[PDB]
């Protein structure tokens, strides 16, 4: 709240301050954010449809899926393709063609493709899964990079024929990725909100937010709560 | 039947029945009880017809194996039932119960005696709604407890000086008196006295009060002063609790009553008494008592977070190898409260909650010693499922309900022995009642402390001092902690328990005992980077212990 997403130093100690952790209350300050950067940078991508577990890379070309499909898959995304022709061209500068598809004991995989891609890039993951703690305390590696999540569950199974709308669902998530990563954008360079701690259907935290920090610069408590969805009393 | 049976007429056997079952002892015989005579005596082939004394002592024994039953003047196809009993005549005695299923039991003033209450559930219908109480049920409890509280204090050695009652404070004035009755405020905003006859005001301006208690509205207090009827200022000098009592003595007025009996019950027709039985089981507990040792863990155990799963997981690992016979876990499952969601992209609550538990059946697979040798004891803590979906994890209704059967879908198949109850709970071992009871005191006798115009280990000698001399679980009006209209019995402590389970996670652990009741003291399962629980051997020693 009070910092903002648009931080900066006076200090006028640097590296003192740096190898060690750099104190807030004595310098602080929040400078203006109407543009919060020019993005050119890789995304990540691992998924889960409750053993559906996904992965995709940006800058990769091969697809594969843990345990007629190839292709359906080439087909679904030929045909989205020519759909979105129109949003794929304006969200291209955010991301960015065919790919290889695979459809692969094995579930040891998530760690060996997290350490590949960990030192193989720095890059931003984008999560979709109904169990987001249980899949982040299952792999320690994924917490070492930012991440923006795009918690969207209750995705079932029609017990038949669920290799279609599988398809569908992941080709359609794929070919919006571009929108969601501009809306966010847009949202975060308005509300001076980090774009990690963001989320589409999380409207009431700006309203949280901005209520807090006018507060705050007002001469009232905040009666603020965690956890919990009661009102601060003291008690 | 014997190795060789041999198919009997029934009128050549009726002679030998009727003769023993109708002129020496017992009556009306029917032909289930025959025909149960003639299978036993089908088991009896040997030498019949011709053998005197084993057939007639057999049936003097199932004379004193069916008379203790109801009244047995009769004999229905539950005469195999006798007959198994022969044969099998020829730890367990004990008990759990909840609220829901204590027997309710009223007082009555004018006759100084307990009488029984027929259960609503075992002789109505109850189709629809039988749980609802009825209206002037409120009206009674606080006489009730008035009436508890008045016997309390007349059956004192020091009052044999007398009381007076409200009313008669009228037509006298510059003259002591002593008086007791509730403490509230009334719809002014003074301090009054509450009493059946009728109500004052208080004047605490020079009140000097006993130490060690929590003046708390809503408690009974002995009130000593002069009237003034210039106004109506009952000019208070000292104000102190009424004391308590102990177990035997408090037995000894109403003989030994089976209030909470298992060997035996009392119903409307009759009243039931036995102490012939305890001496023999207080004998039978004095030994291997070490070997029935039971363990009960800390409060508001998270199923939700990494560290208080890891740390159960070494509690089971320590706990495996020994299995105890009681194992209680209480306190709240789920960090934050359940209610209504908003929200169709989320986990619902109710599946995040039925979730919380399933979890908990799979680590259950890998401990089969403690699942199979210990049974299981679950408490609802302050924002389960029925309570935070209405109070929103706030306090509400004491006698709460157990956990809901559909979200605990697998504890009872994984394991053996599982039990839910209510907030407070009861267990009756063999010659010890305790009760376990789960709630936050500390904080509410300290918020809510009267002011009095004018080292931790003393707040808790304070609070088990009120506690006891006042002799109710929740000593608190209508305003603060709503109860059932009914089910307020089971909150009172009338035959005060040998041993209190008070959990309070606002109060540090400790071991008191006073007025001839033990209490233990629970924490908080986790605190300070550490975890704790303790065990309690049945000889009255205590031992705690603690893994990082």
């Amino acid at each position: 709240m009070d910092l903002g997403a648009s931080v900066t130093f006076r200090s006028k100690a640097l590296g003192k301050g740096i190898q060690q952790g750099f104190e807030m209350k004595d310098l602080s300050m929040a400078e203006n954010e109407r543009y919060l950067s020019g993005f050119s940078m890789d995304i990540g991508y691992l998924l889960h449809f409750p053993e559906f577990f996904s992965l995709f890379k940006s800058w990769g070309d091969t697809i594969t899926i843990l345990v007629i499909n190839a292709s359906s898959l080439g087909q679904i995304y030929k045909q989205m393709f020519e759909k979105k022709k129109g949003k794929i061209e304006t969200y291209s500068y955010l991301v960015d063609i065919n790919f290889e598809f695979v459809y692969f004991k094995l579930y040891r995989r998530l760690s060996q493709e997290t350490t590949k891609l960990k030192e193989e890039r720095g890059f931003l993951l984008l999560l979709q899964s109904p169990f987001i703690t249980k899949l982040l305390g299952t792999i320690r590696l994924l917490n070492q990079m930012p991440i923006v999540k795009l918690s969207l569950n209750e995705v079932l199974l029609p017990q038949l024929n669920w290799q279609p709308t599988l398809l569908k669902k992941l080709v359609n998530h794929v070919l919006s990725s571009g929108s969601w990563i501009s809306h966010l954008i847009k949202l975060s360079q308005y509300s001076n909100i980090p774009i990690c701690n963001l989320r589409l259907d999380s409207m009431d935290y700006i309203i949280d937010v901005l209520y807090a920090r006018k507060l705050k610069k007002e001469n009232i408590v905040l009666w603020w709560n965690e956890k919990a969805p009661l009102p601060d009393h003291g008690g | 039947g014997n190795v060789l049976p041999v198919k009997i007429q029934p009128p050549l056997l009726r002679p030998l029945a009727y003769r023993v079952l109708s002129r020496k002892y017992g009556l009306s015989i029917k032909s289930d009880g025959l025909s149960a005579l003639a299978e036993f005596v089908g088991t009896n082939i040997g030498a019949n017809w011709r053998q005197g004394p084993a057939t007639i002592k057999f049936l003097e024994q199932f004379a004193a194996v069916w008379k203790q039953q109801e009244r047995g003047l009769f004999i229905d196809q539950s005469g195999v039932k006798e007959v198994i009993q022969e044969m099998k005549e020829r730890r367990d005695y004990f008990k759990v119960i909840n609220a829901s299923q204590q027997q309710r039991f009223s007082y009555n003033p004018h006759k100084m005696q307990f009488i029984f209450v027929p259960n609503k559930k075992q002789n109505g219908l109850g189709g629809i709604a039988g749980f609802l109480p009825d209206i002037e049920d409120k009206v009674q409890m606080f006489l009730t407890r008035y009436y508890l509280t008045n016997d309390r204090v007349m059956r004192n050695e020091n009052f044999q000086m007398s009381i007076t009652p409200i009313k008669n404070l009228l037509g006298r004035d510059a003259q002591n008196f002593l008086l007791l009755g509730l403490l509230n405020k009334n719809f002014k905003g003074n301090w009054s006295l509450e009493d059946p006859s009728g109500s004052v005001e208080i004047d605490i301006s020079q009140t000097i009060p006993t130490q060690g208690h929590y003046y708390v509205p809503g408690c009974m207090v002995l009130v000593e002063g002069i009237y003034y009827s210039v106004g109506n200022k009952f000019h208070v000098t000292s104000m102190t609790l009424p004391p308590g009592e102990r177990r035997e003595i408090t037995l000894e007025t109403i003989g030994n009553l089976d209030l909470l009996g298992i060997h035996g019950i009392s119903n409307n027709n009759f009243i039931a008494r036995l102490d012939k039985d305890l001496k023999i089981r207080l004998h039978l507990l004095e030994k291997e008592l070490t070997d029935h040792k039971f363990v009960i863990l800390g409060a508001n155990l998270f199923l939700d977070d990494l560290k208080i799963m890891t740390a159960l997981s070494k509690i089971l690992q320590k706990l495996n190898d020994d299995p105890p016979t009681l194992l209680i876990w209480q306190g709240s499952f789920t960090s934050v409260p359940v209610f209504a969601s908003m929200s169709s992209r989320n986990i619902s609550s109710s599946t995040q909650f039925k979730n919380n538990f399933d979890a908990l059946a799979t680590l259950l697979s890998r401990f089969d010693n403690l699942t199979e040798n210990t049974t299981m004891i679950f408490i609802p803590g302050p924002n389960d499922l029925w309570g935070s979906m209405v109070s929103l994890g706030a306090s509400g209704t004491l006698p709460q309900d157990p956990i809901p059967s559909a979200f605990t879908k697998k504890i009872n198949k994984v394991c053996k022995n599982v039990v839910w109850s209510s907030n407070p709970t009861r267990i009756a071992y063999l010659s010890q009642e305790i009760v376990i009871f789960r709630d936050d005191l500390s904080g509410r006798f300290k918020r809510h402390r009267l002011e009095f115009p004018f080292q931790k280990v003393q707040e808790t000698r304070k609070l088990v001092k009120t506690i006891l001399d006042q002799g109710h679980l929740s000593p608190f009006l209508d305003s603060l902690r709503p109860i059932s209209w009914d089910l307020d019995h089971t909150l009172t402590l009338c035959p005060i328990p040998s041993t209190m389970v008070l959990c309070d996670t606002t109060s540090a652990q400790f071991d008191l005992t006073y007025n001839g009741c033990k209490v233990i003291n629970p924490g908080s399962f986790i605190h300070n980077r550490r975890a704790r629980y303790m065990e309690y051997v049945p000889s009255s020693k205590k031992t705690i212990q603690e893994e990082i």
